[PDB]
């Protein structure tokens, strides 16, 4: 709780969201890469704890 | 005609007469062709979803 209230830093978990929006990708393959790395991160608030 | 119909690429506003969809017409005064082009976009903001997808 300390920390949260003098660091400075910020987590904002959009950050990944916006660079995997750019992946060049096919829509008739099968597995997509950046869709499942998104799903196994699945950016959340409580990452702070 | 037929032959260049079979592979011939039409607007929105065309395709959509299969399904009986018009403009209404209280969008008449406005510019909804930019609407339609560059701001419905069909792709997930986040990225590639697996339902999303046309065949």
């Amino acid at each position: 709780v300390l920390l949260q209230r003098i660091s400075p830093l910020q987590i904002d978990p959009t950050i990944i969201s916006n660079t995997m929006s750019t992946v060049s990708e096919s829509t008739t393959q099968t597995l997509s890469p950046a869709s499942s790395i998104l799903g196994k991160l699945r950016p959340s608030n409580s990452d702070f704890s | 005609l037929a032959g260049k119909i079979m592979l011939q690429d039409v607007n929105t506003v065309q395709l959509a007469r299969v399904v009986n969809l018009a403009v209404p017409d209280t969008w008449m005064s406005l510019d909804f062709d930019s609407m339609f082009k560059h701001h419905v976009k069909l792709l997930p903001k986040d990225g590639r979803h697996l339902n999303t997808d046309i065949p």
